[PDB]
DNA sequence: CTGAATCTCTTCCCGCGCGCCGTAGGAC
DNA sequence: GTCCTATCGATCTTCGGAAGAGATTCAGA
RNA sequence: ACACAAACGGCGCGCG
């Protein structure tokens, strides 16, 4: 099974899974770490922000390659604030501090 | 190309990747053609192979933006 | 957009209402027949927003021109719809309401400000008790609960002198009612007077909790919620299943029970039912919302008609399937591919294959480009268009994209770094994967049908980081150990080792040859055999003491195959280690030093070679296997029916009773033992020996050249077991309980088993399966917790500015050394200057990077010990210094600085979990230690010492034995003298413990009791009858009242004085000591009259990291004073160690049972063990900690796998004890603000004692504390990373009191909001951020 | 205020492939 | 038949397991 | 108007 590009989970903005549906391979936890064991970092941002979490991020990746620039904008991946938002459901209140 | 070489040039695994990307991005859409000659190889080998012989460094891509800038 | 930090916070209820764009009031979501969203209900669009594209539901806007305006007619704004899944709503509660986290964290939040338990105020909570508040005008009390009887008698005492409410109303007036501040200080005042301890901890545990809420900006009254908010609606979809028979969405029927409930109780509320049943209706609407919140912390949870528990709120983030492990710390990724795996031996090593299949798909958005860029695609449409042709352009395209793009291939579950490793594509026709042989072995890859991953780096950063680090040509050497993992398979290594052997005779041999070339036309034209013997001429290459190669030639006496394989060996090595049999082991450390010897380059390219060549002459050899290969000894029926014979005497004479049932059957596992050994001895001996061959006339005999022989023997596969069983006997075997069957299994392979035979082999073969099985659960549990605790740390500095360190030493047990001190030093630092043999010269710098050549120079000294320096010794801030470190494993040289260690020790020690299970004499000279002893009137030395060891040399001077020697026991060796095997340590009594008469003199019953103390055991058949003294536990008053003591005397009428001091020489005495030797008689100096009586892997070293106290540990001194007893033993015994200076007041409490190894007037110092047993890692830290429980817990684990001879480097589990005692225990005000007995991290309490003290103000002094991983993990400071570990909600709460704010330190916290860690290449951005700032 | 013998909500390898399968009660 | 409408919570096939630390809790000292 | 597409949650069986 291979999938390149595809549709997207409406709860959460990821890749959608297996190979009834046209979903995507996931990386799991686990390999992670392995990826954090290498020095690399790049590759793990573009990871989770390009390929899995970010709308935007990954749609102007998509023109860029069309552009031959092979470069990412740093984006948010979405599912974090789809917690945040779930834990200010909850009696917690939580903030992103700018300073 | 496999390099485990150049990384002596530059002393350090990390910076040899960032500076190399760095020079990279200019021969891809940046202009600033490529100082090592061309064997249809791709931006990342073809600016990995500059700093491979030596020849770009750090050091000379500090100088090298600044002094363009000009007017 | 940029930030930095995240804050915890409580929410007052305005920012609730802040948040809110709308109340919620109809409990409903849909008009089910047009399915429209209801207004006001769970899905109204103009509270959230728009349900299509920008557009209203009644169509009033139609264009984003619009875009900033209400619309009358229905109201939602037209905007994005995506606005409906961000903002939120509220809902107005009824009554104020209970969080029920805050009242069941396990110390409860709310009842410990109460100071009120948990189960009471949960009365008042739920409306079926009274608190009553204000009181103070009566009998009443400030917040006394009482029963509604008692309260409503209490109505008839009085009208309104007090009040008395229920519910969360009460507890939120009592919170209100709270002089908060005051209270602290109130408990202060308290604090100062309390006597008691355990009062104490429970009163330091309130004033911290108050000291931190007012602190922060939490107030608790907000606790109690009021208005409540819920999620948006998209956040909550509901999924049309099946059109309108939607799929359940239970965070949607939770809110409709509540909103329901809610709004029935407002009915009754406006009609004013009667207090009763709304009062039961208040409960039932906290019931809802205690469910909504948890459903299941409640006594029971609720479920629908399906009988399954609903999904809270906690649960989405909670546990396993919460968000940070389904989402957050992985996550589905589109450019993925999978698929089976196959190994491509033309591959380079550098080199992968795909199918074009994948490839054609994983690299669309780039064949776009070109395609555009070829202008041959109008429009990406067009391309999409084209691609779908497959058209040849197409691949065309394609193979310029993929050129040299790298590539990602992983296997699941990854065992470490390893694990995933970059390649360079090559295209392939069919469907599998294809991979390089020997990089699959590094990733564990077995062919059986094992699936792969593929990845694709997008952007020029992450090529470069991909073909930099990942790439394979990079990954030669393990991280774990700085030893090749490529080291060949077991195809490739035996088709060598076949070609190396040599055989006595053969076609062609004999001829001289110039050199390789001819050699292998020879070879090719048939007219000289592989192995043959064979002179040749050769040429090889020396590196000069700067490295320059020179040259030389000579001849050799060599088999043919050794020469042409001594084509693909590069310069630069000699020719001698390939002049030989070259087996896995021969071929390892060939390998190894051929790297180091010329570097990596050319290692790289040989290794392909040595692939290349062996398959090729693999598959000439035919190296086959038979059953006719399997020769059978025909001793096996002779020596089985030998050792029956014998066996069957062991019967019978248990028959005739001459031997007990246990030594009948242990004396014929025995008999079986002798025979399968000597089964073995014929079956191997005979293999090894199976060719006779003749030499230019007359025979000879040499190493069989048999299959199997070959395959073992080459170390390929297998081991001598195998053949054992095959050729031999499967042999002894046990029950699933490890009892061995009385019989062993005497059939080979060969011929068939019978079949009780096989069937109790069933036995051991399900356990091993049924072991591993668990075992891989259990194992991965524990790594998870590893990597949590251990990926905070980082190398960020250079020099932390320590001389200190530890020392290192060869393990020296079971005598003499079982690990050489040169393997572990290596890599290391020094601490200080080497002294080299001799005095006051120095042989090496005192941080020298002890590399291999001095390791070596070292060895050649006499050295025993070293001293370098560690990661725990040291001291940088937030992190590790490289020199502390010292060589990274991955790379030879010293570390590059921004690495993150903590997951590759991690990760080091994972994999070889995995591997763990879940089911005098020699030569030398004698050295003593903790030496005390006297001399007996047999001329020979006797031990005082109650803790003696002995150690012997080894002439050289260098130091390596070691040995416990009881107290009491006899030295045979004194001097230090030399000594040999057999030459026995010690006359010492391994069964039972002695009492010595130290002094010489008559052994007296002075102060020794007839009767109440000692006393005349019968003694049976005896005939004689012994007096025995008694214990305190046991004996009568009069045992304790007269405690009697082994006095000695002389002509003073009392024992001449201990030597050197007046003090009577009694020895007070235990029970079961038995004197026949009765008073008067004679004695010397250190004689003795007493003799009184005394697993697996995985589990053991678990509970060892997580440091759990043992289940009875041993009982060790502390303080250096002189041992006496007295509170005389009832439940616990007391003894008082008393120093001669400053604290002689201390006294423990100590249990009956134990033995010990002092009564009451022995001189004791810190740790000494009072008794053996298990020793809590604790009180290792508490006497003596920071070096020397790492050496103990160092050894401890490396036990386990020196055990199953894993070479784990030691220096990871260093790292792992870093965070163990990364916290640190305060007792004293110091000049800080930290409470005067305060539980800190080391770090912020060590950089502000340095500018505490620099300003010359008193630093605080404080003690290093050991916490078990799980418990270090969940206690660390940035929360967010404990949060997504697990307990969630226990931590939330943690954090919500504290209103904590983290500054996304460490990796974790990074990784969950996506930016860039600072690992390797993120650490240079984010250092350079710092920068900035 | 000491003592165990009592006490309950955490956790239980990583991924993959099919198959099935999801409120109650009623105008008669 | 189609379609409307209001709660949802008792007694039945239940028990099918168990390591580890904070309350509350058994015996006086 | 130059643009979306069919997964939410469980159970069983297998896989390395
Ligand atoms: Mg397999
Ligand atoms: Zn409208
Ligand atoms: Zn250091």
């Amino acid at each position: 099974h291979a999938r390149s590009t595809g549709s997207y989970s409406l709860v959460t903005q990821q890749p959608l899974g297996g190979k009834a549906q046209f979903g995507g391979q996931r990386f799991g936890e686990m390999e992670v770490w392995a990826l954090e064991a290498y020095g690399a970092a790049y590759t793990l941002q573009e990871m989770l922000t390009v390929k899995s979490d970010d709308v935007n991020g990954r749609t102007k990746m998509y023109k860029n390659i069309v552009d031959g620039n092979h470069q990412m904008e740093p984006g948010m991946p979405e599912s974090f604030n789809v917690l945040l938002k779930e834990i200010r459901s909850l009696g917690i209140n939580i903030e992103l501090e700018d300073e | 190309v496999t390099v485990q070489d150049a990384v002596e040039k530059i002393g350090n695994r990390f910076d040899l990747v960032l500076v190399a990307a760095r020079r990279a991005r200019q021969m891809q859409v940046g202009g600033k053609d490529p100082l090592v000659p061309e064997e249809n190889d791709k931006t990342t080998v073809i600016a990995l192979r500059e700093i491979e012989e030596g020849l770009i460094n750090n050091q000379i891509l500090d100088v090298r933006e600044r002094q363009e800038q000009q007017e | 957009e940029e930030f930095d930090a995240i804050k915890i916070a409580l929410a007052s209820p305005d920012m609730i209402r802040s948040w809110s764009f709308g109340e919620v009031k109809k409990p409903e979501t849909i008009n089910y027949r047009t399915f429209k969203p209801e207004r006001d209900g769970l899905f109204c669009a103009r509270i959230f927003g728009p349900v299509k594209d920008y557009e209203c539901l009644c169509g009033k806007y139609k264009r984003l021109k619009h875009r900033g305006v209400i619309c009358e007619k229905c109201g939602v704004e037209v905007t994005q719809t995506k606005v409906r899944r961000e903002r939120m709503g509220h809902i107005e509660l009824a009554s104020p309401t209970a969080h029920i986290w805050f009242l069941k964290s396990l110390p409860s939040r709310i009842g410990l400000l109460l100071d009120m338990p948990l189960r009471d105020i949960e009365r008042v909570l739920y409306f079926e008790s009274y608190v009553v508040i204000e009181g103070g005008m009566t009998n009443l009390e400030r917040q006394q609960i009482l029963t509604e009887e008692q309260y409503l008698d209490a109505l008839e005492e009085f009208g309104d002198e007090f009040d008395a409410k229920m519910g969360a109303e009460a507890i939120q007036a009592l919170l209100k009612s709270m002089d908060l501040e005051q209270e602290c200080e109130q408990l202060r005042e308290e604090l100062n007077e309390t006597n008691s301890e355990t009062k104490r901890k429970k009163l330091t545990k309130r004033i911290k909790l108050l000291e931190a809420f007012v602190q922060s900006g939490n107030k608790p009254e907000w606790m109690i919620l009021t208005v409540l908010p819920v999620l948006p609606p998209d956040l909550r979809p509901l999924v049309p299943l099946d059109g309108g028979r939607f799929a359940t969405s239970d965070l949607n029927d939770l809110y409709r029970r509540v909103i329901n409930r809610n709004n029935r109780l407002k009915r009754l509320l406006d009609l004013a039912a009667p207090d009763i049943i709304v009062r039961n209706e208040k409960r039932m609407l906290q019931e809802a919302v205690d469910a909504l919140l948890d459903n299941g912390r409640r006594g029971r949870a609720i479920t629908g008609s399906n009988k399954r528990p609903l999904k809270s709120l906690a649960d989405m983030i909670k546990g396993k399937q919460g968000r940070f492990r389904q989402n957050l710390l992985g996550k589905r990724v589109d450019y993925s591919g999978r698929s089976v795996i196959t190994v491509g031996p033309y591959l380079r090593l550098h080199q992968c294959g795909l199918p074009k299949k994948m490839a054609l798909e994983l690299f669309k958005p780039f064949i776009y480009g070109k395609l555009e860029l070829r202008g041959l695609a109008t429009t990406i449409k067009a391309a999409k268009k084209m691609v779908e042709r497959e058209e040849a352009v197409v691949w065309d395209i394609l193979d310029e994209v993929i050129r040299e793009h790298p590539v990602l291939l992983n296997r699941a579950p990854t065992l470490h770094r390893l694990g995933i490793q970059a390649f360079e594509p090559v295209l392939i026709e069919g469907k599998a994967i294809q991979l390089h042989p020997l990089v699959c072995a590094a990733y564990n890859a077995d062919f059986d049908g094992d699936q792969m991953a593929v990845h694709v780096p997008l952007t020029l950063e992450a090529q470069l980081e991909a073909r930099a680090l990942m790439m394979s040509t990079n990954n030669i050497l393990s991280p774990a150990n700085g030893e090749p993992i490529i080291v060949p398979s077991q195809d490739v290594v035996l088709g060598l080792y076949y070609m190396t052997r040599d055989c006595v005779n053969a076609k062609g041999e004999g001829m001289v040859l110039t050199g390789p070339k001819e050699a292998e036309r020879l070879y090719r034209s048939g007219l000289a055999s592989l192995h043959a013997r064979v002179k040749v001429r050769i040429t090889e290459y020396e590196k000069d003491a700067n490295g320059e190669l020179v040259a030389k030639t000579s001849l050799k006496d060599t088999t043919v195959g050794r020469a042409i394989l001594w084509m693909i060996v590069p310069k630069g090595l000699p020719y001698s280690i390939v002049n030989q049999a070259l087996g896995k082991k021969a071929i390892s450390k060939m390998l190894n030093t051929c790297y180091r010897i010329l570097g990596l380059k050319p290692t790289v390219i040989f290794a392909d070679q040595i692939m290349y060549t062996g398959f090729a002459y693999a598959a000439r050899s035919g190296a086959s296997v038979g059953i006719d290969d399997m020769v059978i000894p025909e001793k096996k029926h002779e020596i089985i029916s030998e050792a029956e014979a014998e066996v069957a005497e062991i019967q019978e004479q248990f028959q005739s009773g001459l031997v007990t049932a246990g030594e009948r059957y242990n004396k014929v596992i025995d008999i079986w033992a002798a025979a399968n050994d000597r089964v073995s001895k014929a079956m191997m001996d005979n293999l090894q020996t199976e060719t006779v061959i003749n030499r230019d006339g007359q025979e000879e005999k040499q190493v069989s050249f048999n299959s199997i022989y070959m395959m073992a023997d080459s170390g390929a596969r297998g081991s001598a077991a195998q053949i054992r069983q095959l050729a031999g006997m499967r042999g002894l075997m046990a029950k699933p309980d490890g009892s061995i069957i009385e019989t062993p299994i005497t059939a080979n392979f060969r011929e068939g088993l019978n079949v009780l035979q096989y069937f109790i082999s069933t036995h051991g073969a399900r356990k091993g399966l049924a072991d591993t099985a668990l075992k891989t659960a259990n194992s991965g549990y524990l790594t998870r917790r590893l990597v949590d605790v251990a990926q905070d740390l980082v190398v960020t500095e250079d020099d932390c500015g320590t001389h200190e360190g530890i020392m290192m030493t060869p393990v020296i047990e079971g005598g003499d050394v079982k690990e050489p001190l040169r393997d572990r030093v290596l890599g290391r630092v020094t601490a200080e200057d080497v002294l080299k043999p001799g005095t006051a010269d120095i042989l090496v710098p005192r941080n020298t990077l002890l590399h291999e050549q001095w390791c070596d120079l070292l060895e050649e000294n006499s050295v025993d010990a070293v001293k370098v320096r560690s990661v725990v010794s040291c001291d940088t801030d937030f992190g590790v210094c490289a020199h502390c470190y010292g060589r990274d494993l991955a790379r030879g040289h010293i570390i590059n600085k921004g690495e993150a260690i903590g997951v590759i020790a991690a990760q080091s020690i994972g994999e070889p979990g995995t591997q763990l299970t879940m089911r005098v004499k020699n030569k030398g000279s004698i050295k003593l230690s903790n030496v005390k002893s006297v001399v007996n009137s047999s001329g020979k030395l006797v031990i005082t010492s109650r803790n003696t060891e002995l150690k012997l040399i080894d002439e050289f001077g260098r130091t390596k034995e070691s040995y416990k020697v009881p107290y009491g026991a006899v030295l045979a060796k004194g001097d230090g003298e030399q000594v040999a095997g057999g030459e026995t340590v010690a006359n010492w009594d391994p069964h039972t413990m002695p009492v010595i008469t130290e002094v010489s003199g008559f052994v007296r019953f002075t102060d020794m009791i007839d009767g109440q103390t000692i006393t005349r055991q019968t003694d049976e058949l005896t005939g004689l009858s012994s007096l025995v003294v008694l214990d305190s536990a046991e004996r009568t008053a009069g045992g304790k009242d007269l405690r009697p003591a082994l006095k000695i005397v002389d002509a003073q009428g009392n024992d001449v004085l201990i030597p050197g001091t007046d003090m009577p020489a009694q020895y007070f005495l235990p029970g079961k000591a038995i004197v026949q030797l009765e008073d008067g008689v004679q004695i010397s100096s250190g004689d003795t009259l007493a003799r009184i009586p005394q697993t697996g892997g995985l589990p053991r070293v678990a509970d060892l990291f997580e440091a759990r106290r043992p289940k009875e540990p041993a009982i060790l001194a502390e303080i250096s004073g002189i041992v006496s007893f007295g509170k005389e033993t009832k439940g616990k015994r007391r003894l008082v160690i008393t120093p001669v200076d400053g604290s002689d007041p201390y006294e423990e409490m100590i249990p009956k049972w134990r033995q010990l190894n002092v009564f009451e007037g022995e001189r004791v110092e810190r740790g000494d063990v009072i008794s053996d047993g298990p020793e809590a890692p604790h009180d290792i830290l508490r006497l003596r900690g920071v070096h020397a429980v790492t050496r103990y817990i160092v050894n401890e684990v490396q036990d386990v796998y020196r055990l199953q001879g894993v070479k784990i480097n030691d220096k990871h589990i260093e790292v792992i004890v870093r965070q163990m005692l990364r916290k640190a225990t305060i007792v004293n005000a110091g000049s800080s603000d930290f409470l005067e007995g305060e539980q800190v991290e080391y770090s912020r309490v060590k950089i502000a004692n340095r500018e505490l003290e620099a300003n010359g103000k008193v630093g605080a002094t404080y003690s290093r504390d050991l916490l078990g991983i799980t418990k270090a993990s969940l206690a660390t400071e940035s929360f967010i990373s404990a949060a997504s570990f697990q307990e969630t909600t226990r931590v939330l709460t943690e954090a919500a009191v504290a209103g904590k704010r983290d500054e996304l330190r460490g990796l974790k916290e990074n990784v969950i909001v996506g930016r860039l860690i600072p690992a390797g290449t993120g650490y240079a951005y984010h250092q350079d951020r710092m920068r900035r700032r």
